[PDB]
Protein backbone atom coordinates (compact mmCIF):
# COMPACT_ATOMS: atom_id res chain seq x y z
CA UNK A 1 0.00 0.00 0.00
CA UNK A 2 1.54 3.29 -1.15
CA UNK A 3 0.92 5.00 2.21
CA UNK A 4 3.48 2.59 3.70
CA UNK A 5 5.96 4.68 1.70
CA UNK A 6 4.41 7.99 2.80
CA UNK A 7 2.54 8.45 -0.53
CA UNK A 8 -1.01 9.59 -1.16
CA UNK A 9 -2.63 9.05 -4.64
CA UNK A 10 -3.82 12.35 -6.13
CA UNK B 1 -8.00 14.77 -34.14
CA UNK B 2 -6.73 16.95 -37.04
CA UNK B 3 -7.37 20.09 -35.04
CA UNK B 4 -6.16 18.89 -31.61
CA UNK B 5 -4.03 21.07 -29.32
CA UNK B 6 -4.84 24.41 -31.02
CA UNK B 7 -6.86 26.73 -28.75
CA UNK B 8 -9.66 28.85 -30.40
CA UNK B 9 -8.92 31.87 -28.19
CA UNK B 10 -5.10 31.67 -28.35
CA UNK B 11 -3.31 29.80 -31.23
CA UNK B 12 -6.26 30.13 -33.56
CA UNK B 13 -6.24 33.89 -32.88
CA UNK B 14 -2.41 34.26 -32.84
CA UNK B 15 -2.69 35.32 -29.19
CA UNK B 16 -0.44 34.07 -26.45
CA UNK B 17 -1.35 33.16 -22.90
CA UNK B 18 0.56 34.72 -20.01
CA UNK B 19 2.98 31.87 -19.18
CA UNK B 20 3.56 29.95 -22.44
CA UNK B 21 6.84 31.77 -23.26
CA UNK B 22 8.15 30.29 -20.02
CA UNK B 23 7.49 26.83 -21.49
CA UNK B 24 8.96 27.58 -24.91
CA UNK B 25 12.10 29.10 -23.35
CA UNK B 26 12.81 25.96 -21.25
CA UNK B 27 13.03 23.97 -24.49
CA UNK B 28 16.76 24.72 -24.74
CA UNK C 1 -2.31 23.10 -7.49
CA UNK C 2 0.13 24.65 -5.05
CA UNK C 3 1.85 27.90 -6.09
CA UNK C 4 -0.07 28.13 -9.30
CA UNK C 5 -2.04 31.01 -10.72
CA UNK C 6 -5.54 31.59 -12.10
CA UNK C 7 -6.01 30.26 -15.57
CA UNK C 8 -7.18 32.58 -18.31
CA UNK C 9 -10.43 31.86 -20.11
CA UNK C 10 -10.03 29.26 -22.85
CA UNK C 11 -6.38 28.60 -21.66
CA UNK C 12 -6.98 24.90 -21.10
CA UNK C 13 -10.09 24.01 -23.25
CA UNK C 14 -9.33 20.34 -22.81
CA UNK C 15 -9.91 20.57 -19.04
CA UNK C 16 -12.52 18.12 -17.74
CA UNK C 17 -14.00 17.85 -14.22
CA UNK C 18 -14.92 14.41 -12.83
CA UNK C 19 -17.86 14.60 -10.40
CA UNK C 20 -19.67 12.23 -8.09
CA UNK C 21 -23.42 12.79 -8.64
CA UNK C 22 -24.71 12.09 -5.13
CA UNK C 23 -23.40 13.56 -2.84
CA UNK C 24 -22.24 16.08 -5.44
CA UNK C 25 -18.47 16.13 -5.16
CA UNK C 26 -15.60 17.19 -7.43
CA UNK C 27 -13.47 14.05 -7.39
CA UNK C 28 -10.65 14.65 -9.89
CA UNK C 29 -9.53 16.32 -13.07
CA UNK C 30 -9.47 14.79 -16.50
CA UNK C 31 -8.84 15.78 -20.13
CA UNK C 32 -10.76 15.73 -23.36
CA UNK C 33 -8.99 13.78 -26.16
CA UNK C 34 -11.84 13.71 -28.71
CA UNK C 35 -15.55 14.71 -28.73
CA UNK C 36 -16.37 11.53 -26.78
CA UNK C 37 -13.18 10.33 -25.04
CA UNK C 38 -11.86 11.53 -21.70
CA UNK C 39 -8.67 10.58 -19.95
CA UNK C 40 -8.18 10.53 -16.13
CA UNK C 41 -6.17 8.74 -13.39
CA UNK C 42 -7.47 5.20 -12.63
CA UNK C 43 -7.32 5.80 -8.82
CA UNK C 44 -10.08 8.43 -9.20
CA UNK C 45 -12.39 5.55 -10.17
CA UNK C 46 -10.76 2.56 -8.43
CA UNK C 47 -8.74 2.60 -5.27
CA UNK C 48 -9.68 -0.30 -2.94
CA UNK C 49 -7.62 0.86 0.21
CA UNK C 50 -10.12 3.74 0.36
CA UNK C 51 -13.05 1.50 -0.73
CA UNK C 52 -13.23 3.51 -3.96
CA UNK C 53 -14.95 1.77 -6.84
CA UNK C 54 -17.08 4.10 -8.92
CA UNK C 55 -19.21 2.86 -11.74
CA UNK C 56 -20.44 4.83 -14.78
CA UNK C 57 -23.81 5.76 -13.22
CA UNK C 58 -22.20 7.25 -10.09
CA UNK C 59 -20.42 9.89 -12.14
CA UNK C 60 -20.55 12.78 -14.52
CA UNK C 61 -18.12 15.10 -16.27
CA UNK C 62 -18.24 18.91 -16.62
CA UNK C 63 -16.36 20.45 -19.57
CA UNK C 64 -15.57 24.07 -20.46
CA UNK C 65 -15.46 25.46 -16.90
CA UNK C 66 -13.32 28.34 -15.71
CA UNK C 67 -14.76 29.00 -12.28
CA UNK C 68 -16.66 27.19 -9.60
CA UNK C 69 -18.19 30.45 -8.28
CA UNK C 70 -21.08 30.03 -10.77
CA UNK C 71 -22.81 28.11 -13.50
CA UNK C 72 -21.25 29.22 -16.77
CA UNK C 73 -24.40 29.39 -18.81
CA UNK C 74 -24.06 28.73 -22.58
CA UNK C 75 -20.38 27.84 -21.93
CA UNK C 76 -19.97 24.74 -19.69
CA UNK C 77 -21.25 21.36 -20.81
CA UNK C 78 -22.01 18.10 -19.15
CA UNK C 79 -22.06 14.44 -20.00
CA UNK C 80 -22.87 11.11 -18.51
CA UNK C 81 -20.42 8.24 -18.96
CA UNK C 82 -21.19 5.40 -21.30
CA UNK C 83 -18.24 3.28 -20.30
CA UNK C 84 -15.19 3.29 -18.05
CA UNK C 85 -11.96 1.53 -19.07
CA UNK C 86 -9.27 1.11 -16.44
CA UNK C 87 -5.83 -0.19 -17.46
CA UNK C 88 -5.79 -4.05 -17.03
CA UNK C 89 -2.38 -3.83 -15.40
CA UNK C 90 -3.08 -0.80 -13.10
CA UNK C 91 -1.17 -1.50 -9.89
CA UNK C 92 -2.93 0.32 -7.10
CA UNK C 93 -1.33 -1.84 -4.41
CA UNK C 94 2.40 -1.39 -5.00
CA UNK C 95 3.23 1.81 -6.83
CA UNK C 96 0.21 3.16 -8.79
CA UNK C 97 1.76 1.93 -12.03
CA UNK C 98 -0.46 2.56 -15.08
CA UNK C 99 -2.65 5.02 -13.24
CA UNK C 100 -4.82 5.66 -16.23
CA UNK C 101 -8.39 5.27 -17.30
CA UNK C 102 -10.47 6.14 -20.30
CA UNK C 103 -14.10 7.35 -20.11
CA UNK C 104 -16.44 7.12 -23.09
CA UNK C 105 -19.03 9.90 -23.07
CA UNK C 106 -22.74 9.08 -23.56
CA UNK C 107 -23.18 12.18 -25.65
CA UNK C 108 -20.32 13.80 -27.61
CA UNK C 109 -19.54 17.34 -26.56
CA UNK C 110 -19.71 20.12 -29.11
CA UNK C 111 -16.39 21.92 -29.46
CA UNK C 112 -16.29 25.65 -28.82
CA UNK C 113 -13.85 28.39 -27.81
CA UNK C 114 -13.99 26.88 -24.32
CA UNK C 115 -14.01 23.20 -25.27
CA UNK C 116 -11.29 21.69 -27.49
CA UNK C 117 -9.32 18.34 -27.44
CA UNK C 118 -5.60 18.12 -26.62
CA UNK C 119 -3.22 16.00 -28.72
CA UNK C 120 -1.71 12.73 -27.66
CA UNK C 121 2.12 12.70 -28.18
CA UNK C 122 3.71 11.15 -31.24
CA UNK C 123 7.25 9.61 -31.40
CA UNK C 124 8.85 12.97 -32.19
CA UNK C 125 7.15 14.94 -29.39
CA UNK C 126 7.94 12.24 -26.80
CA UNK C 127 11.61 11.78 -27.83
CA UNK C 128 12.17 15.57 -28.17
CA UNK C 129 10.23 17.12 -25.30
CA UNK C 130 10.40 14.52 -22.55
CA UNK C 131 13.66 15.73 -21.13
CA UNK C 132 14.85 17.02 -17.79
CA UNK C 133 14.56 20.78 -17.47
CA UNK C 134 11.89 21.12 -20.17
CA UNK C 135 8.75 22.58 -18.60
CA UNK C 136 5.21 21.38 -18.78
CA UNK C 137 1.96 22.80 -17.49
CA UNK C 138 -0.27 21.26 -14.82
CA UNK C 139 -3.90 22.35 -14.32
CA UNK C 140 -6.61 21.65 -11.72
CA UNK C 141 -9.12 22.61 -9.06
CA UNK C 142 -7.39 20.53 -6.33
CA UNK C 143 -6.01 21.74 -2.99
CA UNK C 144 -4.12 24.96 -2.89
CA UNK C 145 -1.87 23.69 -0.07
CA UNK C 146 -0.88 20.38 1.48
CA UNK C 147 -2.14 21.31 4.93
CA UNK C 148 -8.80 25.48 0.72
CA UNK C 149 -9.76 24.73 -2.88
CA UNK C 150 -9.93 27.43 -5.66
CA UNK C 151 -12.94 28.74 -7.51
CA UNK C 152 -10.90 29.54 -10.64
CA UNK C 153 -8.92 26.76 -12.40
CA UNK C 154 -5.32 26.84 -11.30
CA UNK C 155 -2.28 26.57 -13.56
CA UNK C 156 1.41 25.86 -12.73
CA UNK C 157 4.39 25.29 -15.04
CA UNK C 158 6.90 22.68 -13.82
CA UNK C 159 10.19 21.22 -15.28
CA UNK C 160 10.57 17.51 -15.90
CA UNK C 161 13.13 16.04 -13.46
CA UNK C 162 15.94 13.58 -14.30
CA UNK C 163 14.94 10.00 -13.48
CA UNK C 164 17.79 9.27 -10.91
CA UNK C 165 16.71 12.38 -9.00
CA UNK C 166 13.06 11.12 -9.19
CA UNK C 167 14.13 7.65 -8.04
CA UNK C 168 16.15 8.83 -5.02
CA UNK C 169 13.38 11.24 -3.89
CA UNK C 170 10.95 8.40 -3.27
CA UNK C 171 10.74 4.99 -1.62
CA UNK C 172 8.16 3.90 -4.24
CA UNK C 173 9.41 1.46 -6.86
CA UNK C 174 8.93 3.84 -9.77
CA UNK C 175 8.53 2.48 -13.29
CA UNK C 176 8.83 3.75 -16.89
CA UNK C 177 5.05 4.35 -16.99
CA UNK C 178 5.55 7.34 -14.73
CA UNK C 179 7.73 10.47 -14.61
CA UNK C 180 8.30 13.25 -12.12
CA UNK C 181 8.30 17.01 -12.42
CA UNK C 182 8.91 19.92 -10.07
CA UNK C 183 11.58 22.35 -8.93
CA UNK C 184 14.49 21.21 -6.84
CA UNK C 185 15.12 22.80 -3.36
CA UNK C 186 18.17 24.70 -4.75
CA UNK C 187 16.06 26.10 -7.58
CA UNK C 188 14.41 29.47 -7.92
CA UNK C 189 10.70 28.48 -8.02
CA UNK C 190 8.31 25.90 -6.55
CA UNK C 191 4.83 24.43 -7.13
CA UNK C 192 3.14 21.09 -7.43
CA UNK C 193 -0.13 19.35 -8.03
CA UNK C 194 -2.01 18.32 -4.87
CA UNK C 195 -5.12 16.49 -3.59
CA UNK C 196 -8.01 16.64 -6.03
CA UNK C 197 -5.67 17.30 -9.02
CA UNK C 198 -5.35 13.67 -10.22
CA UNK C 199 -6.46 12.91 -13.75
CA UNK C 200 -5.60 16.52 -14.74
CA UNK C 201 -3.19 16.97 -17.71
CA UNK C 202 0.54 17.65 -17.76
CA UNK C 203 0.73 19.38 -21.14
CA UNK C 204 3.53 20.70 -23.37
CA UNK C 205 3.37 23.18 -26.26
CA UNK C 206 5.40 21.78 -29.18
CA UNK C 207 7.83 24.39 -30.62
CA UNK C 208 7.70 22.40 -33.86
CA UNK C 209 4.00 22.79 -34.77
CA UNK C 210 2.61 24.99 -31.96
CA UNK C 211 0.18 22.29 -30.72
CA UNK C 212 -0.45 21.35 -27.14
CA UNK C 213 0.33 17.72 -26.32
CA UNK C 214 -0.65 15.86 -23.18
CA UNK C 215 2.47 14.18 -21.86
CA UNK C 216 1.29 13.15 -18.36
CA UNK C 217 -1.65 12.64 -15.98
CA UNK C 218 -1.43 13.87 -12.30
CA UNK C 219 -0.99 10.70 -10.29
CA UNK C 220 0.78 10.78 -6.87
CA UNK C 221 3.15 12.44 -4.45
CA UNK C 222 4.46 12.60 -0.89
CA UNK C 223 2.37 15.45 0.40
CA UNK C 224 2.38 18.53 -1.82
CA UNK C 225 5.16 20.94 -2.74
CA UNK C 226 7.69 19.59 -0.24
CA UNK C 227 11.36 20.47 -0.69
CA UNK C 228 13.18 17.54 -2.20
CA UNK C 229 9.91 15.84 -3.25
CA UNK C 230 8.42 15.74 -6.73
CA UNK C 231 4.96 15.18 -8.28
CA UNK C 232 4.61 11.95 -10.23
CA UNK C 233 2.69 11.68 -13.44
CA UNK C 234 1.38 8.81 -15.58
CA UNK C 235 3.47 8.62 -18.78
CA UNK C 236 0.94 9.09 -21.59
CA UNK C 237 3.21 8.18 -24.46
CA UNK C 238 4.19 4.82 -22.83
CA UNK C 239 0.51 3.86 -22.56
CA UNK C 240 -0.54 5.26 -25.93
CA UNK C 241 -1.03 1.84 -27.55
CA UNK C 242 -3.56 0.94 -24.82
CA UNK C 243 -5.36 4.26 -25.35
CA UNK C 244 -5.57 3.61 -29.09
CA UNK C 245 -6.61 -0.05 -28.64
CA UNK C 246 -9.54 0.94 -26.34
CA UNK C 247 -10.66 3.80 -28.59
CA UNK C 248 -10.34 1.59 -31.71
CA UNK C 249 -12.36 -1.31 -30.17
NA1 LIG D 1 9.10 19.66 -4.26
Amino acid sequence: TVELQGVVPR
Amino acid sequence: EADCGLRPLFEKKSLEDKTERELLESYI
Amino acid sequence: IVEGSDAEIGMSPWQVMLFRKSPQELLCGASLISDRWVLTAAHCLLYPPWDKNFTENDLLVRIGKHSRTRYERNIEKISMLEKIYIHPRYNWRENLDRDIALMKLKKPVAFSDYIHPVCLPDRETAASLLQAGYKGRVTGWGNLKETGQPSVLQVVNLPIVERPVCKDSTRIRITDNMFCAGYKPDEGKRGDACEGDSGGPFVMKSPFNNRWYQMGIVSWGEGCDRDGKYGFYTHVFRLKKWIQKVIDQ
